[PDB]
RNA sequence: GCUUGAGUCUCGUAGAGGGGGGUAGAAUUCCAGGUGUAGCGGUGAAAUGCGUAGAGAUCUGGAGGAAUACCGGUGGCGAAGGCGGCCCCCUGGACGAAGACUGACGCUCAGGUGCGAAAGCGUGGGGAGCAAACAGGAUUAGAUACCCUGGUAGUCCACGCC
RNA sequence: AGGACCGAACCGACUAAUGUCGAAAAAUUAGCGGAUGACUUGUGGCUGGGGGUGAAAGGCCAAUCAAACCGGGAGAUAGCU
RNA sequence: GCUCGCCGGAAGACCAAGGGUUCCUGUCCAACGUUAAUCGGGGCAGGGUGAGUCGACCCCUAAGGCGAGGCCGAAAGGCGUAGUCGAUGGGAAACAGGUUAAUAUUCCUGUACUUGGUGUUACUGCGAAGGGGGGACGGAGAAGGCUAUGUUGGCCGGGCGACGGUUGUCCCGGUUUAAGCGUGUAGGCUGGUUUUCCAGGCAAAUCCGGAAAAUCAAGGCUGAGGCGUGAUGACGAGGCACUACGGUGCUGAAGCAACAAAUGCCCUGCUUCCAGGAAAAGCCUCUAAGCAUCAGGUAACAUCAAAUCGUACCCCAAACCGACACAGGUGGUCAGGUAGAGAAUACCAAGGCGCUUGAGAGAACUCGGGUGAAGGAACUAGGCAAAAUGGUGCCGUAACUUCGGGAGAAGGCACGCUGAUAUGUAGGUGAGGUCCCUCGCGGAUGGAGCUGAAAUCAGUCGAAGAUACCAGCUGGCUGCAACUGUUUAUUAAAAACACAGCACUGUGCAAACACGAAAGUGGACGUAUACGGUGUGACGCCUGCCCGGUGCCGGAAGGUUAAU
RNA sequence: AAUUCCUUGUCGGGUAAGUUCCGACCUGCACGAAUGGCGUAAUGAUGGCCAGGCUGUCUCCACCCGAGACUCAGUGAAAU
RNA sequence: CUUUAAUGUUUGAUGUUCUAACGUUGACCCGUAAUCCGGGUUGCGGACAGUGUCUGGUGGGUAGUUUGACUGGGGCGGUC
RNA sequence: CGCGGGGUGGAGCAGCCUGGUAGCUCGUCGGGCUCAUAACCCGAAGGUCGUCGGUUCAAAUCCGGCCCCCGCAACCA
């Protein structure tokens, strides 16, 4: 559940951590594994290309399931797993026919449901079935964008996608930051809300709950010298100046949707 | 305190050793000028 | 021991009683497009505001959140607060009918516990309209009021607190 | 359970004295701080000069840093000594 | 050689890194050693490094490097696939004793083990760069069973003692044994076996995964140590024996029990929590293209091979790094006795050393300390420095508070030795005997021996019993910052930075942003409960007015407006 | 006030004596609500002040024990 | 000459559709046991996007430099 | 020492910038309305445009002296 640990020291004093008891308390399935390794968030040239990153627990990937290229074959889920490359838990969940195969965990399914996946399936929980054959209206998650890529769109902990219309060879969604955009309509989408909703009430509370996660600590850009940042300086606190990125654009108000090869498919921009 | 200089053989022949500066173009002129002063320690060597 | 106290059981009655989950229609707002044009809006009057970048008006489509016109009644239910579009699920009490049964098992009740409009507060969403604070325009001797144009919190939902 | 408490190894370097042509081109002595963690450490790699790295001091990048070192322009130029 | 003193979780003993004969022996003293020097890490000469089992090489991967083609780029060249390299990782196998001036898990003796080749005999289907299992794993915590090791006693050998006692509850020394094989325990894990079918595992499949039946309830896997064996062997205190007087030859008693107990092993366990904890090969196994009087595989036996390299010595230091024979720095393993909670510390065992200038004098002055009458911060920029407090158990403990603290608050009492309760208690461990048995490393039962806190009372000793080393100074008011933490290595460790939290804003994925002439990557094999920039910096109560100036966003009608 | 120039501002408390300090008055040279305002338990090799305790810090040093200084013998620099 | 109407003709700015350029960090197959890549089918976009040349704007992210002299020292003021 | 701006009925502001015409609110005198005051409604008077001289048809205006006022001046070792 929700629960508040009591303070010992001052960081555990504010300690908000999400205890799901249905976890899977074992370790995972073998074949479904490869190694993870980070780099820093540096690249070939080996130079930091993305700040914040670096450090970090050692962690394994699970090739988790998002294509659904499986078709009319029932499946009934085994064990529930929060995964250490997502935010949102995935479910072991075995094709009859006789392989594991990992897949989000959605919100209403028990480590234990049969989902099925194929056009032929109905309007259940963890079932994928074109929006074509769904009645618009509905709330899914896990949305391609190619007829075959596997669903880029609602990816996380308590988030999905509300459908709007489906005029012909076009369904246009309302993506979660608010973005109307259509899509090709043959394309596959997973039914239900992603579960592990209560991600967003996970307070770290010490400074080290966000430092085994990789995140590096931000120095701030009046902190900087002048040389370092093009804000720096001041002797005193004096900012003077307008915020901007450590390499020169204005940032705070600077919209940077500069595509134009798939500009074309939005609806309305998030406003 | 802590003297700059911790000797290591394979360190030492991994980045200035004879194959290293025979590895690419630039280190191979370096050669080219060690052999016209003509040294006996033609490079940090055996 | 007895029964006129009280309680229970059999068959039915009315109801916005409560909680959870769906759903409908009208209207308001916004957005996109077509027709079309100098006013629109407002008040005691006017002005701020909106408008020739083409509003308002009008037709079509879509997306929304909230409240449920008429039925509605000094009508009904509940301990009180309070609660009304419809449908389903679970569920509380009251009342009537002809009998049986237990046999005073009762009344109230400091302390204590629970419930408890609105406003307010914390966490996470939602956000049409309305609208503290606030701004502008007026009224005025002054108007950080009454009026008008906008408008944030909030108002709505789930879990706690007061 | 704890970026939990006291305290050795280990790591760090707050105070004081000694030292300053020293034992030492930042150490020793007596007290100190952390010490299951954002900890420390061995070995092996990757990121490089207007660039790298930075829990951000303009510190560190081989006793050298508000732009390393080595060689070449180059016997730069100097109204100065 | 006999005493003295020092370290003794090290200044001891072995390795890796790194050096490169500094190792051992003989000889020599000009030059090196901060002094002398027949001495030595110095000169000259000779000698020494013996491996199927150690490490590496080898097999196979990780970060990452290179990279046939390929994409791209003035050229050079950059990235990257297949592959191929690369440990700090995983993968076969040996220990004890003796010996040398110097090396030995390498030589010798004794006793074992591992992977392949060839041949023989008897059976039998084998077979991949392909599939599956295994390899294969996190932090912390607690418990049980043992071992390393140590103590006491028994036993054996020797002594009975230079100043009083000491044949006795006396003193001292020894009481050691591996790898492997067999047994398969304490403990842990898991339900086995049989039949049939299958859109699954890029193809196949008896192997795996899955779905139904059957039968029975155990089978299997794994596993420190003990016990036999290894071993009527070795070693072994002390004698016996010859000295070049350095040492060698020979012989050889006891060789067990009990208790305590590791951070070592079982444990690459078990419980639990969250931040969710390598890869590939070896190994076992199933089949494809195929090959079957074959070739190969399984088992037993005989025999052969195990090549190349390192092996000296130093290895917390006069041999590495620091110009030096430099008060500094350098990773890992082993690690006893008494006291002690402990790897702190003090004194010692093993073992190694007294630091490569000494001998006198005992002034001023300088440094490291001891002690101090009366006073006790009057010192000084300032309680800087010294001094003092300092342990365990128990008693007791405020303002305030986020109800966890504050707190070991403050402040106090008892602490030694001896006897008794009790010829040493509670507790722990536990043989013999007895009974039973699905007979073995068994289960109850039984209680000797051994070991051993603490509490009460009584008595006594000194001024003082945590008597040494060791080991908090405390309380009150307040500024700032939340706190832990980090930073100017080598004059500033803080109020600076970071911090979890909050807010704004950019971002629809070939995402923004960034490195890069480009390709290609990070972001992320993540995708709005997500990622990036900025600002502030827990929590609590809140965050008002201004859109004039600048920047930004939206709207574009009009004015103006480059190239064309 | 880490801010207050004038200034050691004014009043009260602490001391025999308080340019510092604590609590307040507002006359804010020149605080101010995320270059965040005001409180704040806990924490601190942090700044300032005070008290207890304790002592050579001081009144005022006195003695003693070691290492140098002094002498002798060997070796033998240095800045300038 | 102005206002204007049908047509021929000449180029341009918009709207929609199409497929052949091109894009494709969509699916599948083969080269090939290879997530690079090339080609082949097919789907989704579509003369967009993207790139070269010219060009306006913005632009301390970046680079090269200037920022006077006299002065009873300089700065400030003043002057030339 | 200097630089910048202003000086307008009893109070304070317009007009100046870009030359021929001097405005607004309060106030003063007064009335009405109320029982009274203020307020309110309404009309009129009230400005040498600080001062002198110059220039052009006309000077508040364009310019030059004198006086008054506000901010900054009383540093770097």
């Amino acid at each position: 559940a929700v629960v508040k640990c009591k303070p010992t020291s001052p960081g555990r004093r504010h300690v908000v951590k999400v205890v799901n008891p249905e976890l899977h308390k074992g370790k995972p399935f073998a074949p479904l594994l490869e190694k993870n390794s980070k780099s820093g968030g540096r690249n070939n040239n080996g130079r930091i290309t993305t700040r914040h990153i670096g450090g970090g627990h050692k962690q394994a990937y699970r090739i988790v399931d998002f294509k659904r290229n499986k078709d009319g074959i029932p499946a009934v889920v085994e064990r529930l797993e929060y995964d250490p490359n997502r935010s949102a838990n995935i479910a072991l969940v075995l094709y009859k026919d006789g392989e594991r195969r990992y897949i989000l965990a959605p919100k209403g399914l028990k480590a234990g449901d049969q989902i099925q996946s194929g056009v032929d399936a109905a309007i259940k929980p963890g079932n994928t079935l074109p929006m074509r054959n769904i009645p618009v209206g509905s709330t899914v998650h896990n949305v391609e964008m190619k007829p075959g890529k596997g669903g880029q769109l609602a990816r996380s902990a308590g988030t999905y996608v509300q459908i709007v219309a489906r005029d012909g060879a076009y369904v246009t969604l309302r993506l979660r930051s608010g973005e109307m955009r259509k899509v090709e309509a043959d394309c596959r989408a997973t039914l239900g809300e992603v579960g592990n909703a209560e991600h967003m009430l996970r307070v770290l509370g010490k400074a080290g709950a966000a430092r085994w996660r990789g995140v590096r600590p931000t120095v701030r850009g009046t902190a900087m010298n002048p040389v370092d940042h093009p804000h720096g300086g001041g002797e005193g606190r004096n900012f003077g100046k307008h915020p901007v990125t450590p390499w020169g654009v204005q940032t705070k108000g600077k919209k940077t949707r500069s595509n134009k090869r798939t500009d074309k498919f939005i609806v309305r921009r998030r406003s | 305190m802590k003297r700059t200089f911790q000797p290591s053989v394979l360190k030492r022949n991994r980045s200035h050793g004879f194959r290293a500066r025979m590895a690419t173009k630039n280190g191979r002129q370096v050669l080219a000028r060690r052999r016209a002063k003509g040294r006996a320690r033609l490079t940090v060597s055996k």
